[PDB]
């Protein structure tokens, strides 16, 4: 409701059903490895 | 009072990172931190 966005960006994936676990914060894996990085203070949402 | 675990993985600063993730490591870190920063005030209070 406030103080809410300041630099908001969106963005669009496909992966299999058992690959969401593996975006996220910290996480490890190959599509972290080698497909999609994460920082590790990450203030956001995740939609799947 | 540096080999002393308190309540953490390890003694050792290079095991807990180089064993778990990034925000585990980061809690056990904490917890030796606060372990040996208040041992350094004890002796710090001793010796005034």
């Amino acid at each position: 409701n406030d103080l809410c966005f300041t630099n908001v960006y969106a963005d669009s994936f496909v992966i299999k059903g058992n690959e969401v676990s593996q975006i996220a914060p910290g996480q490890t894996g190959n599509i972290a490895d080698y497909n999609y990085k994460l920082p590790d203070d990450f203030t956001g949402c995740v939609i799947a | 009072q540096l080999s002393s675990k308190f309540g953490a993985i390890s003694s050792v600063l290079n095991d807990i990172l180089s064993r778990l993730d990034p925000p585990e490591a980061e809690v056990q870190i904490d917890r030796l931190i606060t372990g040996r920063l208040q041992s350094l005030q004890t002796y710090v209070t001793q010796q005034l």
